[PDB]
């Protein structure tokens, strides 16, 4: 969001840390927990607010930072949600962090997905692995405004059934979901031997219960899987004006100095803290190299 | 309180040096617990459990050998300190095998102590992190000492020395005078010590890991001011003298 | 019985080990186990260029690091026929009276002075002694910001090149490194008095073959063409060969030596010995006050002496950066050209004499022989440490080790320069 003196501090210094607590942690899969956190300061945790899809600075006191989605919806104010996997140093630290404990955030950063101007449309989501967390923003935010948005879709999948991000969420919520015009889809595409469902997004995609002219598609994962993804929702019918994606580049600063998040090339040249991480259809077709 | 080792194999002590001449060792040692360290202390035990061993100087004696593998079993994070940790140090330079070494400096007589020719600790053990220099720059240590105080562990570097060189608005000698810097194939952290006193970097610190230590490149640009295959071959394994990498890379820029 | 063996030997520089084997005429034998293990210093710098040569030769170990690289710049530059100016000269002595003073505040204050305060290691003598240590590190401060100066760094310095130095620091630098010198000599007067308190053990008294440089011009110094003896005889430098044996005990990677068929004695208290006269200053004040506890007869001596030569060199680098200042602007560096020939250099180290041999064909080294002040002190070492132990027979094993050990210690011993 563009929150004054809060994003920036009375300093003017746009790297100044606030103070915040997390309250629960909780197991999603082995490498993969679930934070719960709070500003100490109570104006600051009051007036936070932030927009679905956008990312936070975590800084671990004498470790570093690193940029975290935040996966909980805007409008429960006070409380923000991190999911986080340990991938190496920072997140080897982050992961030992019990409840009660103080850990350094400043954001939000980047814009989100538009769902302002996705007023009175469909809703299809497509996470893959760990892009579920931006795209549980997104659906939160949307089941809390559901009188907004018409049918939405829900689709998640990972590569075994034991990394499903929010699978015992998802599965309790399917039950009036499915009555609340809310379709969640949940696949495995390593795993041979799971009782759920198996195969790609793109195999589900012509099992969604959405408009194909009026639905608006939010893709979050890996970038190889979005050209499949791509061809699918084409063929189907969803419109390419519609389509957004989110990509990952090395981020340092998060508001666009230390020039790590580079994508594009010399005719299209753009950084994701400041141009994404959201990313439009066409800027993923006209400019190579975006993927992959 | 974190338990610290630190050993000597065939060392000049050079690193235990550099670590016990810092002020700010004062600090470690109400952090920290000193288990063996022969040089500031006597009553330290060589098997003990330690939680952090620093390792310092070359293989080049069997007891060595048995002594670095005692320490691979005794300690829960293993460190190689120095040069001669890391890469062999500058007693790997010559390619000579030991007996010819052994004739030419004592001639035919025996000690009865079996010695052999130098090799880095990594040849023996598992070297979990390791610690660049000859001697390594007291802000190594401090960065190594206070990450593994913290929980953390040290980033290694994969960026030359001519990073720093340009940092420091430091003339460049190869520029200059074409010489035989090996700045940019070497690990950075001293700051440019070298180039900042008019003289040409020898590779002290190490050559960078990852396969992006470019040999071929700096050959070329060597060859172009004037040297032999075997000049340039002999610097760079001055404290390289273990890298399979180079003669590889120069023989295919010579051939 | 079983010998009394102590593996590893703590606060002394290198991995050694002595070897008390008892018997029934009190002991018997005394073996100096060196187990550090051999570099081959003189054998992989055969055949390889000598400014990279040189370079590595330094490496040989910390505590006199800069003794090998301006012994082996001497080497060099007698061999290619190459005489330095007087002023770089003199900044290179001044490097060297650093490298003096850190080896032996460091010897003094974190070596043998906690054995001799109770203590087993000097981190843990922070409270009750904090003003000793206090000096302590302010003395190895000095004589370590002025190899920082003057070299690239206080171990293994890279600014000393063939011919002078790569860069030279400003004049304002240099004022200053006097002005701290002259803050540091009333630390070198508490540090004479505080180890002039101590004691000379008596059971090591004996009559000792010191082997000492003879200086070059009129002062006590360390550069030197001729080595003097206690025996009153004289020879030069390059002729030490013919004077001086190495052979090879089969309980050492170390090379013992012998004087006329003799173990002798090298180091601050042969300096002491051999060219006292040629002391000036509070120096001489303080050795003629003190010339009663010198007396060239006890090993234990040797700290003193070190003390003595601190308050020495203080002055002394005082002088040489005067003479420097005087001739400034400076040149960094002259331009050697490298012919063939024969250099032997015979610098006098923090712990006796170094002798640096090079021989130089078509801009490489063809002969390098190194003779280190531990090489030459170790059989000296052995028999002081039969006397000690006989003194001690059949006592407490702690008591005999930790007495045997301060005997060792007395001789600054550097393990890493006995094998080089
Ligand atoms: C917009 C965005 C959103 C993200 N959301 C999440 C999320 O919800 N959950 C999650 O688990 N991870 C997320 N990540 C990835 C997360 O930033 C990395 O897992 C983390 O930075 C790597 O930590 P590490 O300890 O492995 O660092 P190391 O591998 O030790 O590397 C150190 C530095 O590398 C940088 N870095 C490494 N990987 C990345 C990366 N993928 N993106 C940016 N910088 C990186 C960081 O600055 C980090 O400090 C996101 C990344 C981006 C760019
Ligand atoms: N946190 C967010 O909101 C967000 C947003 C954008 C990006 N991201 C990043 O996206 C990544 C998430 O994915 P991950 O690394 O966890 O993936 P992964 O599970 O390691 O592998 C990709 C998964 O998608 C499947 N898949 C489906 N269609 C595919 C296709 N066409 N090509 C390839 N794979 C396809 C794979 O099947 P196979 O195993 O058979 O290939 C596998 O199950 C992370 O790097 C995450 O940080 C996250
Ligand atoms: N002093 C002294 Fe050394 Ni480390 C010995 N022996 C070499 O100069
Ligand atoms: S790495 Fe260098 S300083 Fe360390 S022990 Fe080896 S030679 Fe000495
Ligand atoms: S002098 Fe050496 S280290 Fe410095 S920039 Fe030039 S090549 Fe790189
Ligand atoms: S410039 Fe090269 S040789 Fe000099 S200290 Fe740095 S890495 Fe070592
Ligand atoms: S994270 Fe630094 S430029 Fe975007
Ligand atoms: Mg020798």
């Amino acid at each position: 969001m563009m929150l004054p003196k809060e994003i920036m501090m009375p300093n003017d210094n746009p790297y100044a840390l606030h103070r915040v607590k997390v309250l629960k942690v909780y197991s999603l899969t082995e490498t993969e927990k679930l934070f719960l956190f709070r500003f100490e300061d109570p104006e600051l945790a009051e007036k936070w607010t932030f927009k679905p899809g956008q990312f936070v600075q975590l800084t671990i006191p004498g470790v570093g930072e690193v940029p975290i989605s935040i996966c909980s919806s805007p409008m429960r104010k006070g409380f923000f949600e991190l999911c986080i996997r340990k991938a190496g140093r920072v997140t080897t630290v982050v992961h030992r962090l019990k409840p009660g404990d103080t850990v350094l955030v400043r954001g939000p950063y980047g814009n989100g997905f538009p769902v302002d101007e996705w007023e009175g449309m469909d809703l299809l989501l497509i996470a893959a692995g760990l892009g579920t967390a931006p795209l549980r923003s997104v659906f939160l935010y949307a089941m809390d405004n559901r009188w907004k948005y018409g049918n939405i879709t829900f689709i998640n999948t990972a590569r075994y059934g034991k990394d499903l991000l929010f699978y015992k969420e998802l599965e309790a919520m399917k039950d009036l979901a499915e009555a609340e015009n809310v379709k969640i889809i949940q696949s495995v595409t390593r795993d041979p031997n799971w009782p759920g469902l198996k195969g790609r997004p793109q195999q589900f995609i012509v099992e969604a219960n959405t408009n194909p002219k009026n639905t608006a598609v939010a893709i979050c994962g890996p970038p190889r899987m979005y050209k499949s993804v791509f061809e699918a929702l084409i063929n189907y019918g969803y419109r390419p004006e519609n389509i957004f994606v989110t990509l990952e580049r090395r981020m340092k600063c998060g508001i666009g100095k230390c020039g790590h998040c580079n994508v594009g090339t010399s005719t299209s040249w753009k950084y994701i803290c400041k141009d994404g991480p959201v990313f439009t259809y066409f800027d993923i077709v006209s400019t190579p190299g975006l993927l992959d | 309180k974190v338990r610290i080792g630190f050993y000597a194999l065939t060392s000049c002590y050079g690193c235990q040096l550099q670590l016990a001449m810092m002020d700010e060792l004062l600090q470690l040692i109400p952090n920290a617990e000193i288990v063996c360290w022969f040089m500031i202390d006597r009553d330290s035990i060589e098997d003990e459990k330690v939680d952090i061993a620093f390792i310092e100087g070359s293989v080049s004696t069997e007891e060595e050998v048995e002594l670095v593998k005692k320490i691979r079993e005794n300690a829960k994070i293993v460190v190689a300190v120095g040069a001669c940790a890391v890469q062999g140090g500058v007693q790997s330079w010559s390619e000579k095998p030991l007996e010819e070494l052994w004739k030419k400096v004592y001639g035919d007589a025996k000690v009865k102590f079996q010695p052999k020719k130098a090799e880095p600790v990594s040849k023996y053990i598992k070297v979990d992190y390791n610690i660049y220099g000859c001697p390594p720059e007291k802000k190594d240590f401090l960065y190594a000492l206070g990450t593994f105080l913290i929980g953390s562990w040290p980033e290694d570097i994969d960026y030359p020395v001519c990073l720093e060189c340009r940092l420091n608005g430091h003339p460049c000698i190869l520029l200059e005078k074409g010489e035989p810097c090996l700045g940019p194939v070497t690990r950075a952290g001293c700051n440019a010590r070298c180039p900042g006193f008019g003289v040409a970097c020898i590779g002290c610190r190490g050559a960078i890991g990852y396969d992006v230590a470019w040999f071929d490149s700096l050959a070329k640009v060597f060859k172009e001011k004037g040297m032999t295959k075997e000049e340039i071959i002999e610097r760079m394994k001055m404290f390289n003298g273990h890298d399979e990498r180079v003669e590889k890379m120069v023989e295919k820029i010579f051939s | 019985y079983l010998p009394i063996t102590i593996d590893h030997i703590a606060r002394v520089e290198g991995k050694g080990g002595v070897e008390i084997i008892i018997g029934d005429d009190g002991v018997k034998e005394v073996k100096l186990n060196i187990i550090e293990g051999p570099r081959f210093f003189e054998a992989i710098t055969i055949g390889k260029k000598l400014e990279e040569a040189l370079a590595i030769y330094p490496r040989i170990c910390s505590f006199c690091s800069a003794a090998h690289k301006l012994t082996a710049l001497e080497a060099a530059e007698k061999a290619v026929g190459f005489v330095p100016r007087e002023e770089i000269q003199a900044l290179r002595e001044v490097l060297y009276i650093g490298d003096m003073i850190e080896s032996h505040a460091l010897h003094l204050y974190l070596l043998v002075l906690p054995d001799y305060r109770g203590y087993s290691s000097p981190l843990k003598m922070v409270n009750e002694y904090k003003r000793e240590i206090e000096i302590a590190l302010k003395l190895k401060n000095l004589g370590t910001w002025m190899m920082d100066i003057l070299g690239s760094r206080a171990i293994h310095q890279e600014n000393a090149v063939l011919g002078g130095f790569g860069k030279l620091p400003e004049k304002s630098v240099l004022e200053k490194m006097k002005a701290e010198l002259r803050e540091a000599l009333p630390l070198a007067e508490y540090t004479f008095e505080l180890f002039a308190k101590l004691e000379q053990y008596s059971e090591v008294e004996g009559p000792i073959t010191h082997l000492a440089v003879k200086p070059r011009g009129d002062a006590y110094g360390i550069y030197g063409d001729y080595i003097k003896a206690s025996d009153g005889e004289e020879f030069p430098s390059e002729k030490y060969r013919d004077y001086i044996k190495e052979f090879v005990v089969e309980h050492s990677f170390a090379k013992h030596s012998h004087y006329k068929g003799r173990p002798f004695m090298v180091g601050a208290i042969s300096r002491v010995i051999n060219n006292a006269d040629l002391l000036y200053g509070k120096a001489k004040e303080l050795y003629e006050a003190n010339k009663d506890l010198l007396k060239g007869t006890n090993p234990f001596a040797n700290n003193l002496a070190q003390a003595l030569e601190i308050v020495y060199f203080i002055e002394r680098a005082i002088d040489l950066l005067d003479e420097a200042l005087a001739k400034w602007p400076i040149k960094p560096r002259d331009e050697v050209e490298i012919k063939d020939g024969f250099g032997v250099s015979t610098t006098e180290a923090p712990r006796g004499i170094l002798v640096y041999a090079l021989k130089v064909e078509n801009g490489r080294v063809s002969y390098a022989d190194i003779i280190t002040p531990t090489a030459f002190n170790l059989a000296m070492m052995e028999e002081h440490v039969r006397m000690m132990a006989e003194k001690h027979y059949n006592d407490d094993p702690e008591r005999l080790k930790i007495l045997a050990e301060m005997v060792v210690r007395a001789y600054d011993p550097c393990i890493s320069c006995s094998v080089h």
